[PDB]
């Protein structure tokens, strides 16, 4: 099936974590007159918006990843529910509301896990 | 849209005539945001009763240019008005062979065919005798 | 300088017969020709430019090609309006024109 | 067998686009070059080997974005400068001690509101009209009238076009390149070469020269409402002076408004013209009427004519020298019938100063004096001719974006599509 | 992909130069040898030589080093991709028996081991 | 040999495709008044093109690649061509003609090729 952009918003989180291409493309592309400073606003605003989510992804080491797999251990404090119970029970909407606390905690933890990843493997190839 | 010609005329061999046809309806109203286009130039043609249809010139209404037809020998003269809205046709030193219906013709502004006249007066019927 | 060669000067036809005519070029043309029908009376009216564009507002019973040298306007299905003279348009010079019956 | 399609960023191919291009350059002038990018010294000019280009000089873009960008430039230019309404008036003239200048008087407006001022400017007989003989400047019933700034220039400055990254300008080194076709030897370059936008009638000034032969280009040479973009190889040298030693008077119409009045000819009155050597105007007209037969005929005869009417800017060779608008009678350049198998022309050219530069109706610029004797020397490089519907040739113009096309012609811009997926017995792994 | 005419059956005799030519059209000429190659009666077949239109460059066997006069002109463009060419083709010390057909062959591939190989063929002509 | 920007533009496809960071370099960089408006709507006109090629590669598994091998097998249908008679015979500005139909087919089989690509790497990655 093919839902379309956010056709998957209503459905759980195991079920869009497969439509991930889906909202990737419309990222950037989408789904001194007036009109022509107001479009020239937005297509800045645009590119903007996308380098940063490409800047989180490659100081994460995920750039290119959709699905990507870290080093961080998953603190119960964040949420303590089951495996079971969120990609086969709650929505991204949800899941966003949920962790809406600790969302800047895991954002840094996701970046030091990397530069301390690649000064390691700077040591595994010093040899 | 049709053009509007001046009416018919009779003259001796000798005289001279003038066709008007009106090519526009505007005044003072011209100016927009955008740059526009060219203009089409403003062609005139004649046919004598049972001839085939002969061109005679074009004449650029934006800035006056004309291109007479050789057999003429610059007998015709083709002119406008200030306002650009009127083309004029002058000939000069009418003789007999020279009676005939003449038209004014116009390609269509969206098109880019300047010879494809889309638009013709009613035509005006010069008679020399 | 160019000569267009008009067949046939006329001709004559029935209610809904199909009926050609062609205009010959003296030399290449590429698609630079128009046709025109005139009635008795009345001033031409534009059929076909650039050799194979129908004009917006002419019935579609209509029809016209060409290239190069060999260029045709056909009426299918010839209707009682259509009694005029037909002539094609290459620049300022025009071919002798058909008279349809 | 087994093949798989594999993805290859940065293959050499490109599409026909248009994009918008931005200029480089090397008193400010007109075309505001100083807020050009600087040129770069080194330029990269990158020759495609085997690469064979369809080009359309008559459907390039490039042509009608530069007309576009001169008219933007032009009205840039004359926002901050003086409004001369207060200048249409009832004018009392009078003959100089033919009868071409007049000698016009009038009531004007002060620095106080309440003051007036008869003041006197000499004036051109094509800037005025009747009703001591009451007169009137010719612009007053149709526009509104701005004098140009007098600290900016008309001087053409060589412009270049770049095109942005990602898009490429291609070249044409074909020596015998007529309009349109496919050119054998082409070259990608950054920017155009240096351009100069000089706005001229007839004769094509200060232009590029072409190599080899004398060329002649046009759409449909068959069509007679086609001009004939004619360009010289050799260059015929042509000279222009207005003789007559003119002065500027300031006039304060205004709390910092000035306008710049002719005051008085110091010496003698003599007529503008410009000389060309009737020698080489002898045998370059030969060259072009040589070329000529290889598209109408070895037997028929060729024959050059002035124009047949028109407004002023088309009937004679419009230009500008020094600052002032000069119209030339070119009734001795066109006045020769060729068969089929010191010297010097002068031309009596008029001056006008409100002039309406392009074609708007509603928007005219007086050109303040040129103090002193102007003279320039200029190369006619190129022509624009027009053939009567014996073939007969006279020049014409007036449509600005022929003389752009005549410079434009060696260019394409083209867009850069680098993404290419081909198929190789190749895959990645699990 | 396209087609490689040659001149007509022009039939001398021995110490005479025979000129046999082949256009070319449907495919850039540049970029592909002209390899010349005949089949007399007498033996089989016997490949003479190619030339290179792009570098100028040619390659002829011993056997024909001497007596083979091989130019090319330069292409005319149609297209893009296409153009049109001519090759020509000359023999100095006419016998009987140099008596055969004789083609013009374009060349395979514009890189690689078979760049040049005969894979594009004429029509033929004959000879003395 | 160093040809230059677009140099290999005449050459087969396996010659241009030695000289790919020639064309990659000068994608980016190059090889209110009227100029600086007309300049600004350039500047960001190069990014958005730029970003959108750099977008279908990360979206393809090849971010950061100038070669890149995928797992869509080669339909016939879409050139049934041999492989000598490509990378030595053709130019890339033929084979673009070629393939200028099936084209948009062949950015939709990269695309789930990899989303379906990744969700198996995390599923290899559960244990
Ligand atoms: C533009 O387009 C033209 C025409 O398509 C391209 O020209 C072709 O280039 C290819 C590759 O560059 C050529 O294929 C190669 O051919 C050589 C054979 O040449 C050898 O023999 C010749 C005759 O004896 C001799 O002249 C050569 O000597 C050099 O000097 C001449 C002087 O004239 C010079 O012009 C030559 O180029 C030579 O450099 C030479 O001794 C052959 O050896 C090659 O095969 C080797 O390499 C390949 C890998 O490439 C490998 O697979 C092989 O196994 C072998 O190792 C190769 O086949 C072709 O002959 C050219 N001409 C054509 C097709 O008509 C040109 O390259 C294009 N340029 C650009 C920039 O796009
Ligand atoms: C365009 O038209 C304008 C008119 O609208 C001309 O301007 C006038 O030009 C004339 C000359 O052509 C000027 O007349 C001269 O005025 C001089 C100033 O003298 C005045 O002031 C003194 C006080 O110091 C008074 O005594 C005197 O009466 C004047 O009122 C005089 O010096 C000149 O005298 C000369 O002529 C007389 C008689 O001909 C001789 O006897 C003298 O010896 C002497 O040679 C002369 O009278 C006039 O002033 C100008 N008007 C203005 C407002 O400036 C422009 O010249 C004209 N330009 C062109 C190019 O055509
Ligand atoms: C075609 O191109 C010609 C040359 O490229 C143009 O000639 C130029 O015309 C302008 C104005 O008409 C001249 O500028 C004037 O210069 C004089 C003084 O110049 C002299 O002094 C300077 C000292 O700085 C010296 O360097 C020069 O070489 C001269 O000796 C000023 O008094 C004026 O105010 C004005 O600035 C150019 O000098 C002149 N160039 C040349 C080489 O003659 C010609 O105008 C062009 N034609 C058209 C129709 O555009
Ligand atoms: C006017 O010019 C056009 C384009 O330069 C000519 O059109 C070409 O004509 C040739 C010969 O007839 C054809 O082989 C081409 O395919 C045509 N190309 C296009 C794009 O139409 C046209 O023939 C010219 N007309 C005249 C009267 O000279
Ligand atoms: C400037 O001189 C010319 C030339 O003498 C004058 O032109 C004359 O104008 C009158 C009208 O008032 C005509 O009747 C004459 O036929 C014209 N003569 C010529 C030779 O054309 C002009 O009037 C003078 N202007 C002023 C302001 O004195
Ligand atoms: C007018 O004439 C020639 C153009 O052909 C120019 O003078 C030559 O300019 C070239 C390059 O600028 C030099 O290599 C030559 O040495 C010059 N020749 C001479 C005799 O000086 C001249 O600059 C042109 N003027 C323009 C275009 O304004
Ligand atoms: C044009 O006229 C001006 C004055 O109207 C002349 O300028 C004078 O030049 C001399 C030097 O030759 C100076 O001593 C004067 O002071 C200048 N006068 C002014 C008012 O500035 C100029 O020489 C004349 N030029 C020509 C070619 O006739
Ligand atoms: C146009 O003007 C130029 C320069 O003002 C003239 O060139 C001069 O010609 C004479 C005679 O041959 C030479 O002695 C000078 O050296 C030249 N000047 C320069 C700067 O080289 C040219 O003759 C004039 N041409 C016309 C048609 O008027
Ligand atoms: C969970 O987070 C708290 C603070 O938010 C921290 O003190 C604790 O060590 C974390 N536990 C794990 C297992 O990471
Ligand atoms: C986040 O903090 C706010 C503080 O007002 C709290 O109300 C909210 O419950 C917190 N989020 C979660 C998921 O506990
Ligand atoms: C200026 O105004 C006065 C007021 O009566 C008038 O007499 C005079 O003729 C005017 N001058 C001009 C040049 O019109
Ligand atoms: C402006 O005045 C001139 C006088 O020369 C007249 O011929 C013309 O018709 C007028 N034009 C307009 C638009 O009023
Ligand atoms: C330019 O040259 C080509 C080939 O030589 C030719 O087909 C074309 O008609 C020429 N252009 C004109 C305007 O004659
Ligand atoms: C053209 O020449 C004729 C006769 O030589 C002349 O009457 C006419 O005024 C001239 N036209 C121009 C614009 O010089
Ligand atoms: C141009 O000059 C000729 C004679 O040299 C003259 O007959 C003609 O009238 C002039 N042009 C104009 C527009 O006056
Ligand atoms: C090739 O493409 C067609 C449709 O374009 C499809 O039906 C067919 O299955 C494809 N074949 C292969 C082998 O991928
Ligand atoms: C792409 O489709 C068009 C449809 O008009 C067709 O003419 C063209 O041949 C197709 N492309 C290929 C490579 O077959």
């Amino acid at each position: 099936v093919f839902l379309g952009f956010l056709g998957a918003a209503g459905s759980t989180m195991g079920a869009a974590s497969m439509t991930l291409t889906v909202q990737a493309r419309n990222l950037l592309s989408g789904i001194l007159t007036v009109w022509g400073i107001k479009q020239l606003q937005a297509r800045v605003l645009a590119v903007e918006r996308y380098l940063r989510d490409q800047q989180l992804l490659g100081i994460w080491g995920c750039s290119g990843k959709l699905i990507c797999c870290t080093n961080v251990p998953w603190n119960s404090s964040w949420s303590n529910r089951n495996l079971s119970e969120i990609w086969d029970n709650m929505t991204w909407l949800q899941w966003d509301k949920e962790i809406s606390n600790y969302t800047q905690i895991i954002y840094g933890l996701l970046e030091e896990s990397q530069n301390q990843q690649e000064k390691n493997e700077q040591d595994l190839l010093a040899l | 849209v049709q053009l509007v010609q001046s009416g018919a005329a009779v003259r001796k061999p000798g005289a001279s005539v003038t066709v008007s046809c009106k090519f526009a309806e505007d005044d003072d109203y011209s100016p927009y945001w955008v740059n526009p286009a060219p203009e089409h130039f403003i062609h005139f043609l004649r046919q004598a009763p049972g001839q085939q249809l002969e061109w005679l010139a074009w004449m650029n209404p934006t800035n006056g240019a004309v291109n007479y037809a050789w057999y003429l020998n610059g007998r015709v003269t083709a002119t406008r008005d200030r306002s650009m809205t009127t083309a004029f046709l002058e000939v000069k030193s009418l003789r007999s062979d020279d009676t005939a219906v003449y038209y004014c013709a116009r390609a269509q502004k969206r098109g880019r065919s300047e010879w494809a006249y889309a638009h013709w007066g009613q035509g005006t019927p010069v008679v020399v005798s | 300088d160019i000569q267009m060669t008009q067949s046939p000067s006329s001709l004559s036809a029935s209610l809904g017969d199909r009926v050609t005519i062609t205009c010959q070029a003296s030399r290449g043309i590429g698609k630079d020709l128009n046709w025109y029908q005139q009635k008795a009376g009345k001033a031409p009216k534009l059929l076909v430019s650039d050799a194979s564009t129908l004009e917006g507002g002419v019935p579609s019973r209509f029809s016209g090609s060409g290239f190069h040298q060999n260029f045709s306007l056909t009426i299918s299905s010839l209707q009682a309006e259509d009694v005029a003279t037909y002539f094609c348009q290459q620049y300022e010079t025009f071919g002798q024109g058909t008279k349809v019956d | 067998e087994n093949l798989w399609v594999t993805v290859y960023y940065g293959v050499p191919v490109w599409k026909d686009a248009e994009t918008t291009l931005f200029c480089a350059s090397d008193k400010h002038n007109v075309w505001a070059t100083h807020a050009c990018v600087p040129t770069d010294p080194n330029p990269q000019e990158i020759h495609l080997e085997n690469v064979t280009e369809e080009f359309n000089m008559w459907k390039n873009n490039m042509v009608e974005q530069m007309h576009t960008d001169i008219i933007s430039l032009w009205d840039q230019s004359l926002k901050p400068c003086v409004k001369l309404t207060p200048l249409c008036v009832t004018l009392q003239c009078t003959n100089v001690t033919r009868g071409e200048l007049k000698n016009c008087s009038f009531n004007m407006t002060t620095e106080l509101r309440d003051k007036k001022q008869k003041v006197y400017s000499l004036f051109y007989r094509l800037d005025v009209v009747q009703i001591n003989k009451e007169y009137r400047l010719i612009n007053c019933n149709t526009s509104a009238i701005t004098q140009a700034c007098p600290k900016v220039s008309f001087e053409p400055i060589p412009i270049h076009y770049c095109a942005p990254a990602g898009f490429a300008i291609l070249k044409c080194k074909d020596k015998k390149f007529n309009g349109t076709g496919p050119c054998p030897s082409v070259s990608t370059v950054q920017c155009t070469h240096g351009i100069k936008p000089v706005v001229s009638t007839q004769l094509l000034l200060n232009g590029s020269l072409a190599e080899e032969e004398v060329m002649i280009r046009s759409e449909n040479i068959t069509n007679n409402a086609k001009n004939i973009l004619v360009q010289f190889n050799t260059p015929v040298q042509i000279n222009c002076t207005r003789p007559n030693n003119n002065t500027r008077k300031s006039i304060r119409i205004g709390p910092g408004q000035a306008f710049y009045a002719t005051g008085d000819i110091i010496g003698d009155i003599r007529q503008a013209h410009c000389n060309v050597s009737k020698a080489t105007w002898n045998e370059t007209l030969g060259k072009v009427v040589k070329q000529l037969r290889k598209h109408f005929g070895n037997n028929t005869i060729i024959r050059f004519a002035n124009s047949s009417g028109g407004d002023l800017e088309v009937t004679t060779h419009s230009f500008n020298c020094g600052g002032e608008f000069f119209y030339c009678n070119t009734s001795g350049l066109f006045n020769s019938t060729w068969i089929s198998n010191n010297d010097s022309i002068t031309l009596p050219c008029r001056i006008k100063q409100i002039i309406n530069m392009w074609q708007r109706i509603g928007q005219a610029m007086y050109a303040p004096p040129i103090q002193g004797v102007i003279r320039c020397v200029s190369n006619i490089t190129g022509l624009i001719l027009t053939r009567d519907g014996t073939e007969t040739f006279r020049p014409g113009g007036g449509d600005m974006r022929d003389n752009w096309r005549s410079e434009l012609y060696k260019y394409k811009v083209v867009k850069i599509e680098p993404l290419g997926v081909a198929p190789t017995r190749c895959k990645r792994r699990v | 992909q396209g087609q490689l005419v040659q001149s007509g059956a022009t039939t001398t005799k021995p110490g005479s130069s025979v000129k046999i030519s082949c256009k070319t059209s449907g495919y850039r000429f540049n970029f592909y040898h002209i390899n010349w190659i005949r089949q007399t009666a007498g033996r089989g077949p016997e490949w003479m030589g190619w030339i290179s239109p792009y570098s100028g460059d040619k390659n002829l066997a011993p056997a024909f080093q001497d007596r083979v006069n091989m130019t090319t002109d330069t292409e005319v463009p149609v297209t893009s991709f296409t153009s049109t060419g001519a090759a020509y083709m000359e023999i100095r010390n006419l016998t009987s028996d140099d008596t055969g057909t004789y083609f013009c062959a374009k060349g395979l591939l514009r890189d690689g081991s078979s760049t040049w190989l005969p894979y594009l063929w004429g029509q033929g002509t004959l000879l003395t």
